[PDB]
């Protein structure tokens, strides 16, 4: 029953620091390494699937969401954080745009959205600051494809190719090296999988990786046949299966 | 919130001072048109360039800001200033007099300030806008809710630098031209890196639509800023 | 949803917050109030600092509330439009009610009261601004001058003067200011004006603002060449001796 | 620094006692009833010569009945005035009669205790304590002349004589003396008027002090500048006569 | 012990105790002596009223509830009248709706319940007074005592104040005598009058001083002060 | 309140027991068909009424509420247990059965440990009833921990209390008569009193019988209680 | 049923309105005026229901003269029509409907132009050489229609005004007491206190 | 019910009749239709009883308040705008009230202000408002002039609530008359039809509609 700390714990600091936004963002530093990477006909978002238990079954528990059709995110720092943001990221993509203009928001409105939502955890009294950084990759008609960063200040910033979390200096270095504008998406993918094997510790393979994609519109994803306008998600999780595919010829 | 002994607002203060951090942002008003220049954080090669907007926003057709500070505060201020241009818009079928719209997100900024217990906005803007009482205007408003008119002002990093430099080279019979070099050559000499690139910044104007009789507004393509940077003679 | 009280008493009995208040008051540029015998005058100082302004769309520091009522301000800008635009709203809210326009004692109360409301209430500090409101009352020709603080306490002074220095140039009005001989007009009256700022500002460029309130609705500011002509005539005429 | 309405191991309000050390600070009033009337005084001490001092409002008219000087942040009074005449002129609407003396008073206290947030067992609307203490005198049928000292701790007392002030110690113990239940009302004029001269920094004039009194047949009066010189004579006279 | 455990109503000391509840309790030990006594047929309340200077009124200790009941008071005041207020409601909500005269041992679980949630909620004090209160109900007199604490207690006679300690081993030692004084109302007010004097460093208690309250069997609670009290002095 | 210490204690709940252990001493003990509940008063002084300050509560008409540490407390929860009671009955019809009193109870007590703008409960409180499938004795610590009991004690005695306790299970597994458990109460009453034993003392009792009370919660009075005073009495030298 | 009639000309506007204020079988009074200032240059004349038409008028009075003091500047006529009428728009679904009719002349000091707005009680704006609200319109603005030329004098005006006053004293069954005339130009507004017998 | 209020040379003429119903019963026939607000100030009362009573009590109230507020008697003009507000507050709710409130201060001279239930507030010379008042309003228009004498004057207000007493079925009873001054009310007594009617078809030799 009622809360007494109606004030910001969020607060500036003589130097100008915002103190609890340093502190989170110190918790994406000790989070599992994820990346995003830019085609020309495509995204890649990758991370690695660090399991609690070997007893645990990994595949309960995704780290790559889709968020509408088009548009799918990946976070490095508090899990439970991100889990909760994708929540009210769909809910948002619904409420703030789909019920209004009957189609789903382009990237840029919806990571707004979500930039939004942890910038007033930044500001209202009585919380601290979503402890993750998300990388959010989509496609839209008018804008083509994206990749964008969103912060736990409420920051976002858009991306031809990123990584956040553990190794994210090394990683990052690993891209500038990498990285050009007349890339496919298979490339990408194989950019993305060498990358992460520099992140990962153990096993590296399609059960203990995690990648998603905004490539091409999936009409055998779409469920129903019949309106040939509507021709299905352009966001698709890749399987354990097809991963291992890329790392025999990686 | 609280006043202190010496009647500062620590909380004030210390947004400034957060701001002095922000990447230099540079307004100057001439009388045919007025600059928008901004500096960008140190930034990274991968950086997409063709869709980044992190310093500059349109507020209406007719006036824009320069950010320094919090972004994500910046954005939440800006959507609320654009709310109220379209309010005034409705209300009197007339574009909102740029005074009473930076006047009202001064008042907000203001409020965090006297009540509420939260943090003010860690945000400084420079207003550049045109209406047809005062034709073309500059302004600024801080953390404080205070606001001020200019022909020439700088927010974020080296203000103190970059204002003596303006006071030097700044004449209020300067076209829009003239003013475009100024805050570049300002920009140049007070930058913490060494050359100051296309990739470094952000560039706007509001001019007297090339050839009409309306207002323009030019949000500068990258491509833009590399020809305008070569022109003024910095390569 | 925020009432935490931040203004309390101390154990000597003063109210820190109000107190801090003034503190705030005390750095802000200086301004000063005087009234003739048939005009009020108004003048503001602007800092040296910051030379480079536009004057057309700058905020001055003096207000019109209705059309025969003024305000000026020390100490913090953006709390001085808060009781602005709390006071001009009353201000048409008496001439819709009452049928006639507020009398500076009236409109003086209410600014007091709202400065006074906001040291007794849960979560908010007080205004860190002292007010001049100047004028006449409606078909008054009688000038009125008044000041209010921080704690809601008001007053009518035949001239006062606030913000920094204020203790410099209330000194000199002490000594200048004969209570049974006010000056006889608007000229004599300005110039006394420019003096007393002349005390503290040391350029009085355009950094001196003048306005001058006279009876029914009668209220005009003075632009940079008729300050001048104030400004140049005192420091030739008193030199030698 | 913890809570406004906490209490201290003696047993003590905290805010409760610093603002009555906020009254200590303010000028002396002072008040005395008679069986012909009651009398309040006020020191004015205006901050500066410059100060129209006549427009300092320390005696203010509750109702026709009753009337009421302040001593403290005087600023916090307005709202405590308000609800007196309030309460007042309400109590005449709903019984078409005048409010007895005491009963305004509980009211006004009543409205001083309101302070916190709204603490449970019911609201509180105001952050802190008043900073002021009143004196308030009146006439009512049933009790005749009347004066009580209002404290922002919500008690009153009634009192034949009353200072309050910075320079209430020394004018109390003056009043100890000095009173008795005969004076007539220009007895209790001169009372008052003395008793200030004695305690205040300036010389008593008709500008630095301001009397006024209320009687059953003409009312509160606040007595004009006029009116208290030639009271502030007449004490001269008798003084220097003794 | 006793270093960041009195902030407020809402800890608990590591010797579970509730200092704020603690402190409460001393402006009782601060306030004016009072007594209450009944026998079967009346109850009796006896208050020594206090002056702040010798040209105040002694301020008033004893309130009246309903026809029934009435309460002397000790420490806080304004307390006192918060406190009488709301008995002053139950008494008549209880009138109204049920057309029944409130049990006194209701109203003792009333008040008690009312002071509880001060010595719980954040941000609010305790009731900083203790009262007193008698009545006569469906099953005779009664006299109860209130503490800041929620406690109530039904007693034959007790005493609260500053010096109350004296009244009580009085009243203990007299027991016997006074709880039969029945059908006598001035005998039982002598022997409550004698009973306040056992707490007098004071002075002798004067016309003015003194604060006399009655009720019983066929007298309406009622109070008495100045010239009224003389005949027992 | 709301802190968890280093290592996963709540140091606040922790003093509030100190206050429960503070108190008096009260006890219950199950009987075959019902529930026996018994007080110590201390008397502080021969002014104090006897028979007049009844601790014991009822809530609704068949479950019976006894406590120790701060009373006001305990009319606290009383009066929620209350209100508790009459909304079950309201919706659906029957008494509240104990096991789901119980539960209310409980979650109302943990409530109070979950904010920083509230203190614990200083009181644990042992309570019960018949209901439609037998008797039940629960008792309730500040942490709003409760477990069903075959007898239960709580207070200054609570140590001494407890071993009388821990004895009767043992000799009388096959059942103890509520006429039984009423003479044992006031025994235990009197075997805790020993400790505050320069202070005197006011014993009560309740009980809660399908067979003697007939399923309603009565106070031990008159004849009754005057026979368990003289067994405890006697027993005691 | 109030006559109120609105005629822009060249250089101005012309307002005319009924005098008369009758409850019942009573008429209360003969020199109502039906008009408030609401800036040095715009004028504003109501008719509709008994209380609303008042109150809303002076609402909208201090309204204006609230922003006049804010900004230190006169709000176009256009602007202060827009204005009224999102009044009155959120007025029609309110709980208890504002029913005044108005007319808004006004001078716009920034184009040198006159204009005039007609809007009803639902908020329906539109901007007329001429106007009218109630029946009066019924006959006048056919009249207008006929005599009215856009390049008219002040004078002209009001000779055109006059020839509508006759037509309604004549035709309409109601007696409102003549009108009160007012002109408002480049030189603010000014009443022709002389038109019952002019 | 009639009441009348007329300005002239020598100030305010306030005259009301005394009748109450309640359908065609007359409840009473010696009611007050005349408020004293202030020595200054008069309110008439017309329409529903407690209505006007009860809001015209309160008005005075709300005065009295403004004279400890401001330290000077309320304007004639802020009185009735008091009013006028509150009764429009209630708009449609079904309040019934014919009210004029009538006074004088220096700044305004005398001033008579109608205002009704409808939220109406009007200034000017002559009123009559009630269930009578075209009955007042033939007499009153009819020999009213400017610069009627004080003696004339009340006599016309005297004689038009007669007017509207004999002819309106809903008033009656006696006439209550009121002068009002720079300095202002003067109360010139209350005058039973019973008798008037009788002395001024007399001395007048009016009233031949009536036999005997
Ligand atoms: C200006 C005034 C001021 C003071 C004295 C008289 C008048 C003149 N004025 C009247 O005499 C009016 C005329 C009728 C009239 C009434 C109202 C508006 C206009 C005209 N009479 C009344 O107000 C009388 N009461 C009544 O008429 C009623 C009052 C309440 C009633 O309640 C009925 C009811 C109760 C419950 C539910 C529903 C209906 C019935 C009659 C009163 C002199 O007893
Ligand atoms: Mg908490
Ligand atoms: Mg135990």
């Amino acid at each position: 029953m009622t809360d007494r700390y109606s004030f910001s714990l969020t607060t500036f600091s003589p130097s100008g620091k915002l103190g609890q936004i340093d502190y989170a963002l110190t918790a994406v530093k000790q989070g599992v390494t994820s990346l995003g990477i830019k085609a020309t006909n495509g995204v890649v978002i990758a991370t690695e699937k660090k399991s609690s238990s070997p007893l645990a079954m990994s595949e309960t528990l995704s780290k790559v969401s889709l968020l509408t059709p088009d548009i799918g995110a990946v976070y490095s720092g508090m899990g439970p954080d991100y889990r909760v943001l994708v929540d009210k990221s769909r809910k948002v993509a619904h409420t703030s745009y789909k019920r209004i203009y009957g189609e789903y928001p382009p990237t840029k409105l919806l990571v707004s959205e979500v930039a939004k939502i942890m910038q007033e955890a930044t500001q209202s009294g009585g919380v601290r600051p979503f402890g993750v950084s998300l990388l959010i990759a989509g496609h839209d008609e008018f804008n083509g494809f994206s990749l964008y960063q969103v912060d736990p200040s409420g920051s976002y910033f858009p991306w031809k190719a990123t990584a956040i979390g553990k190794g994210s200096v090394a990683a990052k270095t690993f891209l500038e090296k990498r990285w050009n504008d007349e890339l496919e998406l298979e490339d990408a993918i194989h950019i993305a999988l060498l990358t992460l094997k520099e992140s990962v510790e153990g096993e590296f393979n399609g059960d203990t990786i995690e990648l998603a994609i905004i490539g091409d519109e999936n009409p055998d994803l779409l469920g129903y046949t019949g309106i040939p306008t509507d021709k299905g998600p352009r966001f698709r999780k890749l399987t354990s299966q097809e991963i291992n595919d890329r790392l025999e010829a990686l | 919130t609280i006043f202190s002994p010496e009647g500062r607002l620590y909380q004030v203060e210390y947004a400034l001072e957060s701001i002095s951090h922000a990447g230099t942002a540079i307004g100057i008003m001439a009388s045919d048109g007025i600059v928008l220049a901004a500096e960008r954080k140190v930034t990274s090669t991968l950086l997409e360039q063709d869709t980044s907007t992190e310093k500059l926003y349109k507020l209406n057709d007719k006036i824009a800001v320069a950010v320094a500070g919090l972004t994500a505060d910046a954005e939440i201020l800006i959507n609320t200033a654009r709310i109220h241009a379209q309010n005034y818009l409705k209300t009197y079928n007339e574009d909102i007099p740029v005074e009473i719209l930076v006047r009202r997100l001064s008042d907000i900024k203001q409020g965090y300030t006297q009540h509420g217990g939260l943090r003010p906005f860690g945000v400084s803007f420079i207003y550049a806008g045109y209406d047809d009482r005062y034709g073309y205007q500059l302004y600024t408003s801080n953390p404080s809710g205070n606001y001020t008119g200019w022909k020439a002002i700088s927010v974020g990093a080296n203000t103190s630098a970059a204002q003596t430099l303006l006071q030097m080279d700044y004449k209020d019979d300067m076209k829009v031209d003239d003013a475009i070099e100024l805050a570049l050559k300002t920009l140049s000499k007070t930058t913490d890196s060494s050359a100051l690139t296309y990739d470094r910044l952000e560039f706007a104007t509001i001019r007297k639509g090339a050839n009409d009789g309306e207002v323009y507004q030019k949000i500068f393509k990258p491509q833009e800023i590399k020809d305008i940077l070569v022109k003024t003679g910095i390569t | 949803g925020y009432d935490r009280a931040l203004s309390i008493f101390s154990p000597d009995g003063h109210i820190f917050q109000v107190e801090y208040a003034l503190e705030a008051v005390k750095r802000g540029t200086c301004a000063v109030g005087v009234k003739g015998k048939n005009c009020v005058v108004l003048g503001c100082e602007r800092r040296s600092t910051l030379k480079l302004q536009d004057t057309r769309i700058t905020p001055s520091k003096v207000s019109k509330i209705d059309s025969h009522v003024v305000l000026s301000f020390s100490g913090l800008n953006a709390d001085s439009r808060i009781l602005i635009e709390k006071a001009r709203v009353e201000a048409q809210s008496h001439r819709l009610t009452l049928e006639d326009p507020v009398t500076v004692e009236y409109l003086t109360r209410y600014v007091a009261g709202v400065q006074q409301r906001y040291t007794q209430s849960g979560g908010v500090r007080p205004f860190g601004v002292s007010t001049l409101i100047a004028g006449f009352d409606p078909r008054d020709d009688e000038p009125k001058l008044y000041q209010t603080e921080p704690s809601g306490i008001y007053s009518s002074w035949s001239a006062q003067t606030i913000g920094r220095n204020s203790k410099t140039v209330r000194e000199f009005l002490e000594k200048n200011y004969d209570r049974k001989e006010p000056p006889a007009t608007v000229e004599e009256c300005v110039k006394l004006t420019v003096r007393s700022l002349l005390e503290v500002v040391q350029t009085g460029a355009k950094n001196i603002e003048i306005t001058v309130v006279k009876p029914d609705s009668d209220i005009v500011a003075l632009s940079s060449e008729e300050i001048n002509q104030y400004v140049t005539q005192i420091e030739q005429e008193k030199q030698e001796q | 620094d913890r809570g406004v309405s906490t209490f201290s191991p003696e047993g003590r309000l905290f805010q409760v006692e610093y603002s009555l050390e906020a009254i200590k600070l303010g000028s002396t009033a002072i008040g005395i009833a008679t069986k012909e009337g009651v009398v309040l005084g006020v020191e004015k001490r205006a901050t500066s010569p410059l100060l129209e001092s006549d427009s300092i409002e320390k005696i203010v008219e509750i109702d026709r009945h009753i009337g009421c000087a302040m001593s403290g942040l005087t600023a916090d009074a307005r709202s405590m005035i308000e609800h007196a005449r309030t309460a007042a002129v309400t109590h005449n609407l709903y019984y078409d009669e005048d409010i007895n003396v005491e009963s305004l008073t509980q009211s006004v206290c009543d409205l001083a205790l309101r302070f916190g947030e709204g603490a449970s067992g019911e609201e509180r609307l105001m952050s802190r304590p008043f900073g002021v203490a009143l004196l308030i005198a009146g006439h009512d049928a049933d009790d005749g002349y009347q004066l009580f000292h209002a404290e922002p701790s919500g008690t009153f007392y009634r009192y034949n004589a009353k200072a309050i002030g910075s320079g209430s110690e020394g004018a109390q113990a003056e009043l100890l003396n000095e009173w008795h239940s005969s004076l007539t009302l220009k007895e209790a004029e001169l009372l008052v008027l003395k008793i200030l001269k004695q305690v205040m920094e300036e010389k008593l004039d008709e500008n630095n002090a301001q009397l006024s009194c209320i009687t059953k047949q003409d009312g509160f009066k606040i007595y004009d500048n006029e009116k208290t010189a030639e009271l502030i004579k007449e004490l001269k006279e008798k003084e220097a006569a003794e | 012990f006793r270093n960041n455990y009195d902030g407020d109503t809402v800890t608990f000391s590591p010797t579970g105790r509730l200092f704020q509840v603690e402190y409460a309790l001393e402006a009782i030990k601060q306030g004016s002596v009072t007594v209450g006594l009944r026998s079967n047929t009346h109850a009796v309340l006896v208050a020594l009223k206090r002056n702040a200077d010798e040209l105040s009124s002694y301020q008033k200790k004893i309130i009246k509830c309903d026809e029934h009941m009435g309460l002397s008071l000790a420490g806080l005041a304004p307390d006192a009248r918060v406190l009488s207020n709301y008995l002053r409601q139950q008494c008549n909500y209880s009138s109204l709706v049920f057309n029944r005269k409130l049990a006194v041992e209701r109203a003792g679980h009333l008040l008690c319940d009312k002071a509880q949630k001060n010595t719980q909620s954040y941000g609010g004090r305790p009731y900083g007074v203790g009262l007193l209160i008698i009545g006569y109900d469906k099953s005779g007199a009664h006299l109860l005592e209130f503490q800041p604490s929620g406690n109530v207690t039904e007693l034959y006679g007790t005493a609260i104040g500053a010096r109350s300690q004296g009244a009580k081993t009085y009243l203990e030692r007299t027991l016997d005598t006074f709880i039969k004084i029945d059908g006598n109302p001035d005998e039982l007010i002598k022997a409550g009058v004698e009973a306040i004097s056992q707490s007098l460093r004071d002075e002798s208690l004067t016309v003015d001083n003194l604060s006399i309250a009655i009720v019983g069997k066929d007298t309406p609670f009622t109070i008495y002060d100045g010239e009224a009290v003389a005949k027992y002095i | 309140n709301s802190v968890f210490s280093p290592d996963g204690r709540n140091f606040q709940v922790e003093y509030a027991v100190k206050a429960v252990e503070n108190g008096t001493t009260s006890i219950g003990i199950k009987c075959n068909d019902g529930v026996v509940f018994a007080v110590e008063k201390l008397i502080t002084s021969k002014l104090l009424v006897p028979q007049k300050n009844v601790k014991i509560q009822v809530v609704d008409r068949h479950i019976g509420c006894v406590y120790s540490g701060l009373i006001p407390d305990g009319r606290h929860l009383v009066n929620r247990g209350r209100e508790e009671a009459a909304s079950f009955k309201k919706l659906y019809k029957t008494p509240i059965p104990i096991p789901a009193f119980a539960d209310r109870l409980g979650q109302y007590v943990q409530a109070h440990t979950l904010y920083n703008s509230v203190r614990p409960f200083g009181v644990s409180t042992i309570f019960g009833g018949v209901d439609k499938n037998g008797a039940h004795l629960y008792m309730l610590e500040p942490s709003g921990s409760y477990w069903g009991y075959k007898g239960a004690a709580t207070g200054k005695g609570r140590q001494s209390a407890k071993a009388e306790l821990e004895k009767l299970v043992d000799h009388h597994p096959e059942g103890l008569s509520a006429r039984e458990a009423v003479k044992q109460a006031a025994k235990i009453i009197y075997l805790a009193h020993e400790d505050n034993k320069e202070k005197d003392f006011e014993l009560e009792i309740s009980w809660c019988s399908l067979s003697e009370t007939n399923g309603l919660h009565k106070f031990v009075k008159g004849d009754l209680l005057q026979e368990a005073i003289d067994f405890a009495q006697k027993e005691i030298n | 049923m109030d006559i109120i009639l609105g005629i822009r000309v060249q250089d101005s506007v012309i307002l005319a309105s009924s005098k008369a204020v009758t409850r019942g079988i009573s008429v209360l009074k003969d020199s109502d005026d039906k008009t408030r200032q609401l800036s040095p240059h715009t004028l504003m004349s109501f008719a509709g229901e008994a209380g609303d038409t008042v109150q809303f008028a002076e609402y909208i009075q201090a309204n204006i003269q609230l922003y006049s003091i804010r900004e230190d500047y006169e709000l176009s006529p256009q602007a202060v029509s827009s204005f009224v009428r999102q009044e009155l728009a959120k007025s029609i679904r309110s709980r208890r409907p504002y029913q005044v009719n108005v007319l808004i002349g006004g001078y716009d000091k920034k184009k040198n132009k006159p204009e005039l707005y007609q809007i009803d009680y639902l908020g329906t704006k539109v901007e007329l050489p001429y106007g009218a609200h109630g029946y009066s319109g019924f006959y006048t603005f056919s009249l207008l229609d006929h005599h009215y030329r856009p390049d008219m004098t002040t004078e002209e005006g009001l000779d055109l005004l006059k020839l509508c006053v006759q037509e309604l004293e004549k035709r309409m069954p109601m007696d409102f007491k003549g009108v009160i005339v007012k002109i408002v130009d480049k030189d603010g507004i000014r009443q022709v206190d002389d038109f019952q017998a002019q | 019910t009639t009441t009348l209020a007329f300005r002239f040379q020598g100030g305010i003429i306030v005259a009301v009749d005394s009748r109450a119903t309640a359908g065609n019963w007359v409840a009473s026939q010696t009611v007050k239709k005349v408020i004293e607000i202030n020595p200054f100030l008069l309110g008439t009362m017309a329409g529903g009883a407690a209505d006007c009573q009860f809001w015209e009590t309160w008005l005075g109230s709300q005065c009295r308040l403004h004279e400890l507020r401001e330290k000077e008697r309320i304007s004639v003009a802020a009185a009735s705008k008091i009013l006028s507000n509150l009764v429009y507050q209630y708009k449609g709710a079904g309040l019934s009230m014919g009210t004029m409130i009538c006074g004088y201060t220096r700044k305004e001279g005398p001033t008579i202000y109608y205002v009704d239930s409808d939220g109406t507030r009007l200034k000017g010379d002559i009123f009559c408002v009630g269930s009578g008042q075209t009955f007042a309003y033939g007499v009153l228009d009819s020999n009213y002039k400017w610069d009627l004498s004080v003696e004339d004057a009340l006599y016309l207000g005297k004689r038009s609530i007669l007017a509207a007493a004999h002819r309106d079925a809903y008033s009656g009873g006696s006439v209550n008359l009121y002068h009002v001054t720079e300095d202002g009310w003067i109360y010139h007594g209350n005058h039973d039809v019973g008798e008037l009617f009788w002395k001024v078809k007399e001395e007048e030799g009016s009233f031949n509609n009536v036999i005997g």
